[PDB]
RNA sequence: ACAACAAGAAGACGCGCAUCA
RNA sequence: GACGCGCAUCAUA
C-alpha cells in the first residue's frame, strides 16, 4: 500500500502458491492499489503460507475469496518480479484503532 | 533535577492528553532519546509500568515509547536488561493477541540490540525458580530471543540445560523452550530437525511423568512443524512410541496419541498403514472416554489418520465408522463447542473419503430432531460435504429425504440462523434441476414465511428468494418467478431499512436473473417509486438501491425516460457523501452508465459545478466520475469543455482537472496518441513553480501518459516535457517527490534510458552532498530496471596513467 | 522504507562511491553482456582469430580485476 | 513512413546441440538451437540424410538447452534457458508437430544480467532434480516429481546463493541412487579487491565445490572445497552406479585432471602435442568440447582441441578407485562448438563457422598400429597426424 | 549545431554488416535488404495503403496477447530491447497465424470481422508483391 | 494452547499567520 | 523552544 509509508513486504523468493483477496478489497492492485485492468497471476513464498496463514488476504489479512492480481503498468514496468507481495507488517494504524476502540466499546 | 522534571513534564504529556499533543511528545522523545540518557529514565518509567492498577492505554502508550528509544541505545542498555525483563515479562501471557505480539516484537528487538551472553547470564537463574508461571515466560522469552539471532547461537545452551541431573526442573524447561521454539518458528526449523530430535530424544523413558509428556508434546510440535518432511529424522523415535502406547494411560496416553498422530502423515503408505493399524487397534478401545480434551484429541488422531493417503477405503469402511457413528453423535456432543468443531471437520473429511452417500444416509434421518442445536450441527455437516462433493452421488430415496429434512429445520425456528439459509442454499444449487418437483413447496413455504410474523424473517425469506432466483429460473419457471417480483413490490414500503434492503437486494437478483422487458411489472414504474428510497441514510439499503439503479440504467435505458435522470443525478450528488468504498464506486460507474444514453451535456455541468465542496473526499469522487464518463464517451466531445474550466482561479478547480486529465489518460491507455498534443501546453503552465499540488498533479498526469502511450513511437513531444520535469527533482516534501520520481520512472521506458544516463551524468560526481545523493538514488533506480540496456549507452572515459578505463573490445573493425 | 530494491542489488551506488569502484562495475557488466550475447561473440572472434572457448576463457580471466590495482 | 519486417533466410549458427528421445519411439533425434531459433532435426539410417521437421522462433537468446527423463521414463522433456527471468519445459507432440509448454517459473527479472540465474544450467542424470545458477552470487535447485495422474510436476525453488563468488562452469555429479550431487568451479575475488599491492591478483586459485540436496531436509548445504593448482574451464561427466566409478574430469593447458572426494588420489596426464609444431611454444593447448558414448559393455569419452585433433579418452579402474587415465588418437575434424553421438554409430559435428558433417563410425580402432598414451608414463608426448581413415563422409548441410 | 531527427528504431537481433537498396525480382518496387553475420537474409517493405497499415497493426496487437512467444520473453519489450520500435511492424509474429489452433484463429477472425482464407491470402500478398 | 473479526469514529504529511521567552 | 489559528495532500478507513 502506497498509502502507508510505514508497511514492509516480505521480498522474499516466490513459490508455488496463488495470493487470495477478501470482499473488502476485491479488484486492487496489491501494488499501487489500481482497478484497471489486471494481468498476471500472484505469487508468495512458503513462509507466507504454513498453517494459520493459508488462505488469508494480501493486504489486510481477512479469509480469501478472490485470487490477487497485478494490473497491466506494474506488469510493463516489472514490478510483479521483486517477490511476494505479502505484507509481514502488522501496521500500526489498525492496532492504534483498535485500542481507541475498545476502550470506548 | 530540571532533567527529572522536563522527563516529567514529557511523559505527562505521553500520558494524558490530545492526540498531537502526544504525537509531538512521542516526536520529541525521539528526537531528543540520546541526550535525555538512559539511566535516570529507565528508573523513572519503570515504577509506572510496575504498578498494578495501570490502564491499559497508558500500558501501550509507555510500551510505544520504549520501542522508540530501544533502537536508538544500540549498546547502553545492556546493564538494564535484567530490570527491563523483570517488569516485561508478564505481557506474554495474556489474552489480548494484540498485547501478546507487540511484547513478543518488543523482546526480539531488545535481544537483537543486547548481547547474548549477558541476556543468557541474566537468565541462567530463572530456570530453578519454583514458580511454573515464571518459568513459562522464561520459556517464551528463550523461544522468542532464539526466534530472533539464530537458533545455532542458542544450540549449545539447549545441551547444558537439557543434560541437567540435578533436578528436572531444568530438563523440563529446556523440553517447554524446544516446543515453543518449534511453534513459533513455523518452517524454519527444518535445516536444525536432527539436532533438536536427538537431544530430545533422551527423555521419552525417563521415569518421571512430566517430562515424559513434555518430551511427547514437543516431538508432536517438532511433527507439525515439519509437516510434508523430516521422516529421516523421526525413524529413531518412534520405536519408544510404540512402547509407551501400551504402558502409559491418561494424560500420558493423549499426549502421546497426539504425537504419533502427528507423525503418521509424514510416512510412506506401506508403514502408513502398518503402524496405523496398531493405531486403530487401541483407538477402537479408547473412544469411550469420560474426558472431553482426551475425545478432543481421539477425534484429531482419527481426522489425521484419515488424512493419510496410505490408507485404503475399504478399511475405513469396515472398521471406523460403526463406533464412530454410535458413540460421537449424541446430544452431549453437540452440547459443547469445541467438540462442535472438531466433529464437524471429522466428519466432512471422512465423508470427503470413505463417500457422501454412506454419511449422509445416517445422518438425514437426524434432520427430524427435537434439539435445536443438534439440528444445527447435523445441517452444517451435510451443507459442508455438498459445497466439496457436490450432489451427483446422492439418490433419490436419499433427495427427497434431504428436502424433507431441509424444509422441517427452516419451518420451525427458535431463533434467527443464517445457518439454515446457508445450508438451503448450498443444497438447492448442489442438485441443481432436479429439485424442479419441489418448487411449489419452496415459493408457498417464502411466500408464508414473508407474510406473517413482523418482520423477524422477512429478510431471511428475501435472502432465500435472492440465492433461488437463479434455480428458479435454470428450472424453466417463470410465472411465479413474477409473481414473487410483485408481491415484492407491494412489499417494497417498509419502515425497517433492514429488510428493506432485503427486499431490495431479492428485487435486484430477481432482476439480474430475468429479462428486463419480461419483467411483470413494467419498468417505467420503479424508478419513480425507489427514488426516494434513495434518501435513506441506512447503508445497506443505499447499497441495494444504488446496485438495483445502476443495472437498471446499464440494461433498461429505452424505457426510461430522460426526465427523471436529472432528478436521480441530484440525488446520486448527495449520495456522493456515503463513506463506503462500494458505494462511492457504483455512483461514480453508475455516472457513466446513465451518461452513455444521455448526451453528455448537461451531466458535465453538474459535475463540473460541485467542484468546489471545499470536503476532499467529494471532489476526488467527482473528478473520478468526470473521467469515467469521458472514457465512457468519444473524449473529443468532453475535453473542450474540462480545459475552459481551468481558466477560474479557484485552485481548488484547477487540481480537479488536472486529476481528471490523469484519471483519464490512465482509463484510455493506448488512445492517448491523439490527444497529447492538446494537453501539452496546459501541462507546462502547471509545471511552472507556482505550487506544490499542481506540480505533483502534473507529474503524475505525465507518468500515466508516458505509461499508456508506451510502444507507439510518440517520443517528439514526451521529451519536450522532460525539460519541466526535471528542474521540479529538488524538492524536500514527500508527495512531491514521490510523484516526480514516479513520473521519471514512467518516462524511463517510454523515451529510453540515454537520455536518463545524459542527465544523470551531470552531476553525478558534483563537490556537494544533498545532490549527489538524489544523482545516485535516481542512478539506481535506473540501474535496477533495464540494466542490460546501459552497456551500449555507457561514455568513454580515458585512462590515467595507473589504471586502464578504456574497452579496447569494442573497437575491432572488420 | 521501500528502498529495499537498492541495497539488496549489487552494484547500485551511493554519495561515498569511488570513480574506481562504478568503473569495475560496469567493465564487469560490459563482459557478462560480451559473454551473454552470442553474434557479439562471433563479431570477436571473427576480429580476431581465436575459437569461441578461447575468447570465453578469456574474458573469464579477464573479469578477476580488471582495471588494474586499485588506488 | 512505415516499414513491414519480412524473413527470407534463416540464421544457421548451431550454438547448442542435444540428443535423446524426444518423440517417445526408438528413433534418436537431434534438437540444434540457433541464436534465437528452435529446430528439430533427425537423421535417416537408410539414406544417410538429415532433414528438418519443424522449426519455431522463441524471439530471444537462448542461453543454454539441456534434456533429461523421469525415473522409468520412456520420453525426454526439454529445459530452455533463456534471456528471460523465467525457465520453462518444452515436450514435443509427435501428432500435432508443434511444441507444447509444460510448466513455466519466473525467478527474476528479464534481459542479460549478472545477477539473474539462465547462464549454467544442469541436470540430476538420474532426472530428480534440475539445477540453475548465474554468473555470481546466485543459485536455483528446482526438484521435480509427478502424480498420480503421470504428469511433470515442480516444487518451490531453493535458495544455493553465496556472495562473492564467480563460477565458471556447473555440472551434475552422477550417484546411485542417493542425493543429488553438483560440481561447480567456484572463485573468490573479496580479497582481490581489497589489497592495492596487486599480488592479491596473482596466487589466486579457484575450488571444486560439491553440492548435496537433502531430499529429507529439503536444503542444500556445501560438502567440500578442493583448491586447485591451475586454472580449469570445464568438467565432464563420468558415469556412476553400476557402470564406471563416480567421478568428474577437469581440462585444463596441457593438462587433464581426474578428481573424486574421498579417499580417491588426483591423477595428472599430459595432452599430446604435434609432431614439427610450426607454432609458438609459449601457446597453450586446451579443450573446446568433449562427448560420451554410454555403451552398455564398455564406455568411454571423445574430445576435442584447438586444432581439431580427436581424442578417445579411456579409463581404467579397480573395484573402487581409478588407475589410470589411457589417450588415443582417433581423427581430425574441423573445429566444433558440440558433438552429439548417437546410436548405430552416427557422429555429428556442428561446426561453429562454415557446413556442419555427419560422419559414419566404421571402425573402433582396435589394435591400430600407433601406440597410445597413459599417465603412468613418466615425463611432451608426440604424435603424427595423418589421413582419416576411420570415419567416412556421408552428409554435408 | 542543425541536429538530425530519428524516424526508424528497430532491434533485429542479430549484427548486421551490410545495407542496400535495390530490387529483387523483375516487375517489383524497392526494398531495403539486409544481410546479418548468422546467415539471414531480412528486407524492410513499405505498406501501399492506411487500412492494410491498420489491419496488420490489428493482427499484431491481437497475436501479442493472444498467441504469446514459446519462451515466455515479451515480444514488444523484445523488440524494444535498447530503442522503443518506431514504424516497424514485425511480420515473424503476423506470420505465426498459420500454425494457430484453429478455435482461436476463427476467434481472432471474427474479432477482425473477416474470414482466414481471406487473411491468409491478405498475408501472403505482401510477401509476393515484394519477394 | 499457539487461535485472525463487528459501525461513537482514526493514520502518515506539508504551507501560511498571532503572542511570549 | 512554548501556548494557538487557518489552508491544503495520500480513489487514506
Ligand atoms: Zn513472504
Ligand atoms: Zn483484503
Ligand atoms: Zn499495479
Amino acid at each position: 500500500a502506497k498509502h502507508h509509508p510505514d508497511l514492509i513486504f516480505c521480498r522474499k523468493q516466490a513459490g508455488v502458491a496463488i495470493g487470495r483477496l477478501c470482499e473488502k478489497c476485491d479488484g486492487k492492485c496489491v501494488i499501487c492499489d489500481s482497478y484497471v485492468r489486471p494481468c498476471t497471476l500472484v505469487r508468495i513464498c512458503d513462509e507466507c503460507n504454513y498453517g494459520s496463514y493459508q488462505g488469508r488476504c494480501v493486504i489486510c489479512g481477512g479469509p480469501g475469496v478472490s485470487d490477487a492480481y497485478y494490473c497491466k503498468e506494474c506488469t510493463i514496468q516489472e514490478k510483479d518480479r521483486d517477490g511476494c507481495p505479502k505484507i509481514v507488517n502488522l501496521g500500526s494504524s489498525k492496532t492504534d484503532l483498535f485500542y481507541e476502540r475498545k476502550k470506548y466499546g | 533535577e530540571q532533567k527529572e522534571r522536563k522527563i516529567m513534564k514529557l511523559l505527562l504529556k505521553i500520558k494524558n492528553g490530545t492526540p498531537p499533543m502526544r504525537k509531538a511528545a512521542l516526536r520529541q522523545i525521539t528526537d531528543k532519546a540520546r541526550e535525555f540518557g538512559a539511566g535516570p529514565l529507565f528508573n523513572q518509567i519503570l515504577p509506572l509500568l510496575m504498578s498494578p492498577t495501570l490502564e491499559d492505554q497508558e500500558r501501550h502508550l509507555l510500551v510505544k515509547v520504549i520501542d522508540r528509544i530501544l533502537y536508538k541505545l544500540d549498546d547502553l542498555v545492556r546493564p538494564y536488561v535484567h530490570k527491563i525483563l523483570v517488569v516485561i515479562e508478564p505481557l506474554l501471557i495474556d489474552e489480548d493477541y494484540y498485547a501478546r505480539v507487540e511484547g513478543r516484537e518488543i523482546i526480539s528487538n531488545l535481544a537483537k540490540a543486547a548481547g547474548l551472553a549477558t541476556m543468557i547470564s541474566t537468565m541462567r537463574p530463572d530456570i530453578d525458580n519454583m514458580d511454573e508461571y515464571v518459568r513459562n515466560t522464561t520459556a517464551r522469552a528463550f523461544a522468542v530471543v532464539a526466534s530472533a539471532l539464530g537458533i545455532p547461537s542458542l544450540l549449545p545452551f539447549l545441551k547444558a540445560v537439557c543434560k541437567s541431573k540435578k533436578s528436572w526442573q531444568a530438563r523440563h524447561t529446556g523440553i517447554k523452550i524446544v516446543q515453543q521454539i518449534a511453534i513459533l518458528m513455523g518452517c524454519a526449523i527444518l535445516p536444525h530437525l536432527r539436532s533438536l530430535v536427538e537431544i530430545i530424544e533422551h527423555g521419552l523413558v525417563d521415569e518421571q511423568q512430566k517430562v515424559r509428556t513434555i518430551s511427547a508434546l514437543a516431538i508432536a510440535a517438532l511433527a507439525e512443524a515439519a509437516t510434508p518432511y523430516g521422516i529421516e529424522s523421526f525413524d529413531s523415535v518412534l520405536k519408544p512410541l510404540w512402547k509407551g502406547i501400551r504402558q502409559h494411560r491418561g494424560k500420558g496416553l493423549a499426549a502421546f496419541l497426539k504425537a504419533i498422530g502427528y507423525l503418521i502423515p509424514l510416512m510412506d503408505a506401506e508403514y502408513a498403514n502398518y503402524y496405523t493399524r496398531e493405531v486403530m487397534l487401541i483407538l477402537i478401545r479408547e473412544f469411550q472416554s469420560p474426558d472431553e480434551e482426551m475425545k478432543k484429541i481421539v477425534l484429531k488422531v482419527v481426522k489425521q489418520c484419515c488424512g493419510t493417503d496410505g490408507v485404503e477405503a475399504n478399511y475405513i469402511k469396515t472398521e471406523i465408522l460403526p463406533p464412530f457413528f454410535k458413540h460421537f453423535w449424541q446430544h452431549r456432543m453437540a452440547l459443547d463447542r469445541r467438540n462442535y468443531r472438531q466433529l464437524v471437520d471429522t466428519t466432512v473429511e471422512l465423508a470427503n473419503k470413505v463417500g457422501a452417500a454412506e454419511i449422509i444416509s445416517r445422518i438425514v434421518d437426524d434432520l427430524k430432531d427435537e434439539a435445536e442445536q443438534y439440528r444445527k450441527m447435523v445441517m452444517e455437516t451435510i451443507e459442508k460435504i455438498m459445497g466439496n462433493l457436490g450432489a451427483a452421488d446422492i439418490d433419490h430415496k436419499l433427495e427427497e429425504q434431504l428436502i424433507d429434512g431441509i424444509l422441517y429445520a427452516f419451518q420451525e425456528q427458535t431463533t434467527e440462523d443464517s445457518v439454515m439459509l446457508n445450508g438451503f442454499g448450498t443444497v438447492v444449487n448442489a442438485l441443481g434441476k432436479r429439485v424442479k418437483p419441489y418448487l411449489p413447496q419452496i415459493c408457498g413455504t417464502v411466500l408464508w414465511r414473508l407474510n406473517n410474523k413482523s418482520a423477524k424473517v422477512r429478510q431471511q425469506a428475501a435472502d432465500l428468494i435472492s440465492r433461488t432466483a437463479v434455480v428458479m429460473k435454470t428450472c424453466q419457471e417463470e410465472k411465479l418467478m413474477g409473481h414473487l417480483g410483485v408481491v415484492l413490490y407491494e412489499y417494497l414500503g417498509e419502515e425497517y431499512p433492514e429488510v428493506l434492503g432485503s427486499i431490495l437486494g431479492a428485487l435486484k437478483a430477481i432482476v439480474n436473473v430475468i429479462g428486463m422487458h419480461k419483467m411483470t411489472p413494467p419498468i417505467k414504474d420503479l424508478l419513480p417509486r425507489l427514488t426516494p428510497i434513495l434518501k435513506n441514510r441506512h447503508e445497506k439499503v443505499q447499497e441495494n438501491c444504488i446496485d438495483l439503479v445502476g443495472r437498471i440504467a446499464d440494461r433498461g435505458a429505452e424505457y426510461v425516460s430522460a426526465r427523471e435522470w436529472m432528478r436521480i443525478c441530484f440525488e446520486l450528488l448527495e449520495l456522493l457523501k456515503a463513506h463506503k468504498k462500494a458505494i462511492r464506486r457504483a455512483t461514480v460507474n453508475t455516472f457513466g452508465y446513465i451518461a452513455k444514453a444521455i448526451g453528455p451535456h448537461d451531466v458535465l455541468a453538474t459535475l463540473l459545478n460541485n467542484l468546489k465542496v471545499q470536503e476532499r473526499q467529494n471532489r476526488v469522487c467527482t473528478t473520478v466520475a468526470i473521467a469515467i464518463v469521458a472514457e465512457t464517451c468519444s473524449p473529443f466531445t468532453v475535453l473542450p469543455a474540462l480545459m475552459n474550466e481551468y481558466r477560474v482561479p479557484e485552485l481548488n478547480v484547477q487540481n480537479g482537472v488536472l486529476k481528471s486529465l490523469s484519471f483519464l489518460f490512465e482509463y484510455i491507455g493506448e488512445m492517448g496518441k491523439d490527444y497529447i498534443y492538446a494537453v501539452t501546453p496546459l501541462l507546462e503552465d502547471a509545471l511552472m513553480d507556482r505550487d506544490l499540488v499542481h506540480r505533483q498533479t502534473a507529474s503524475a498526469v505525465v507518468q500515466h501518459m508516458s505509461l499508456g502511450v508506451y510502444g507507439f513511437g510518440c517520443e517528439d513531444s514526451l521529451n519536450h516535457l522532460l525539460n519541466y520535469v526535471w528542474p521540479n527533482v529538488f524538492e524536500t516534501s514527500p508527495h512531491v517527490i514521490q510523484a516526480v520520481m514516479g513520473a521519471l520512472e514512467g518516462l524511463r521506458v517510454a523515451i529510453g534510458p540515454c537520455r536518463m544516463l545524459q542527465y544523470c551524468l551531470q552531476g553525478l560526481f558534483h563537490p556537494a552532498r544533498k545532490v549527489r545523493d538524489v544523482y545516485w538514488k535516481i542512478y539506481n533506480s535506473i540501474y535496477i530496471g533495464s540494466q542490460d540496456a546501459l552497456i551500449a549507452h555507457y561514455p568513454r572515459i580515458y585512462n590515467d596513467d595507473k589504471n586502464t578505463y578504456i574497452r579496447y573490445e569494442l573497437d575491432y573493425i572488420l | 522504507q521501500l528502498e529495499h530494491l537498492q541495497s539488496k542489488y549489487i552494484g547500485t551506488g551511493h554519495a561515498d562511491t569511488t570513480k574506481w569502484e562504478w568503473l569495475v562495475n560496469q567493465h564487469r557488466d560490459s563482459y557478462c553482456s560480451y559473454m551473454g550475447h552470442f553474434d557479439l561473440l562471433n563479431y570477436f572472434a571473427i576480429a580476431e582469430n581465436e575459437s569461441k572457448a578461447r575468447v570465453r576463457f578469456n574474458l573469464m580471466e579477464k573479469m578477476l580485476q580488471p582495471c588494474g590495482p586499485p588506488a | 513512413m512505415f516499414l513491414y519486417n519480412l524473413t527470407l533466410q534463416r540464421a544457421t549458427g548451431i550454438s547448442f546441440a542435444i540428443h535423446g528421445n524426444f518423440s517417445g519411439t526408438k528413433q534418436q533425434e537431434i534438437v540444434v538451437s540457433r541464436g534465437k531459433i528452435l529446430e528439430l532435426l533427425r537423421p535417416d539410417p537408410n539414406t544417410g540424410k538429415v532433414h528438418t521437421l519443424l522449426t519455431v522462433e522463441v524471439f530471444g537468446v537462448i542461453r543454454s538447452l539441456m534434456a533429461f527423463r523421469l525415473t522409468g521414463g520412456t520420453k525426454d522433456y526439454i529445459v530452455v534457458g533463456s534471456d528471460s527471468g523465467r525457465i520453462v519445459i518444452l515436450e514435443y507432440q509427435p501428432s500435432k508437430n508443434m511444441f507444447e509448454k509444460i510448466h513455466q517459473e519466473t525467478f527474476g527479472k528479464s534481459g542479460c544480467r549478472r545477477i539473474v540465474p539462465g547462464q549454467f544450467l544442469a541436470v540430476d542424470p538420474k532426472g530428480r532434480a534440475v539445477m540453475i545458477s548465474a554468473i555470481e552470487k546466485q543459485k536455483l535447485v528446482y526438484i521435480l516429481n509427478r502424480d498420480a495422474a503421470a504428469r511433470l510436476t515442480i516444487s518451490s525453488p531453493l535458495e544455493a546463493h553465496k556472495a562473492n563468488t564467480l563460477v565458471y562452469h556447473v555440472v551434475g555429479v552422477d550417484v546411485g541412487f542417493e542425493n543429488p550431487m553438483f560440481a561447480c568451479l567456484e572463485m573468490d575475488y573479496e580479497e582481490a579487491d581489497n589489497d592495492p599491492t596487486g599480488e592479491a591478483a596473482a596466487n589466486t586459485q579457484q575450488t571444486l565445490t560439491f553440492y548435496e540436496l537433502d531430499l529429507g531436509l529439503n536444503h542444500v548445504v556445501r560438502k567440500y572445497s578442493e583448491p586447485l593448482e591451475e586454472h580449469g574451464n570445464f568438467l565432464i561427466t563420468v558415469p556412476g552406479g553400476s557402470d564406471g566409478p563416480s567421478g568428474v574430469l577437469i581440462c585444463s593447458e596441457n593438462y587433464i585432471t581426474y578428481k573424486n572426494f574421498g579417499d580417491q588420489p588426483d591423477i595428472r596426464c599430459p595432452i599430446p602435442r604435434r609432431r614439427n609444431d610450426l607454432d609458438d611454444p609459449e601457446r597453450g593447448m586446451i579443450f573446446v568440447c568433449s562427448a560420451t558414448h554410454k555403451t552398455k559393455s564398455m564406455f568411454f569419452f571423445l574430445a576435442q582441441t584447438e586444432q581439431g585433433d580427436i581424442f578417445k579418452i579411456t579409463l581404467e579402474t579397480d573395484e573402487d578407485m581409478v588407475t589410470e587415465i589411457r589417450l588415443k588418437y582417433f581423427d581430425t575434424v574441423p573445429v566444433a562448438a558440440a558433438m552429439c553421438v548417437l546410436k548405430t554409430g552416427f557422429l555429428f559435428v556442428a561446426s561453429e563457422f562454415g557446413n556442419h558433417y555427419l560422419y559414419q563410425i566404421a571402425h573402433l580402432g582396435d589394435d591400430d598400429e600407433e601406440p597410445e598414451f597413459s599417465s603412468a608414463m613418466p615425463l611432451t608426448f608426440f604424435f603424427q597426424p595423418r589421413p582419416l581413415k576411420n570415419l567416412v563422409l556421408v552428409d554435408e548441410l | 549545431s542543425q541536429k538530425a531527427e530519428v524516424i526508424m528504431n528497430y532491434h533485429v537481433g542479430e549484427t548486421v554488416l551490410s545495407l542496400q537498396k535495390t530490387t529483387l525480382i523483375p516487375g517489383g518496387s524497392e526494398s531495403l535488404v539486409y544481410t546479418t553475420l548468422s546467415g539471414g537474409i531480412g528486407i524492410l517493405v513499405p505498406f501501399t495503403s492506411h487500412e492494410d497499415h491498420d489491419f496488420f497493426q490489428h493482427v499484431e496487437m491481437h497475436l501479442r496477447s493472444e498467441h504469446p512467444p514459446l519462451c515466455g520473453r515479451d515480444h514488444l519489450s523484445f523488440r524494444s530491447y535498447y530503442f522503443p520500435v518506431k514504424n516497424v511492424i514485425d511480420g515473424d509474429l503476423c506470420e505465426q497465424f498459420n500454425s494457430m489452433e484453429p478455435n482461436k484463429q476463427k476467434n481472432v477472425s471474427e474479432e477482425l470481422d473477416r474470414t482466414p482464407p481471406e487473411v491468409s491470402k491478405k498475408l501472403e500478398d505482401i510477401r509476393t508483391r515484394y519477394a
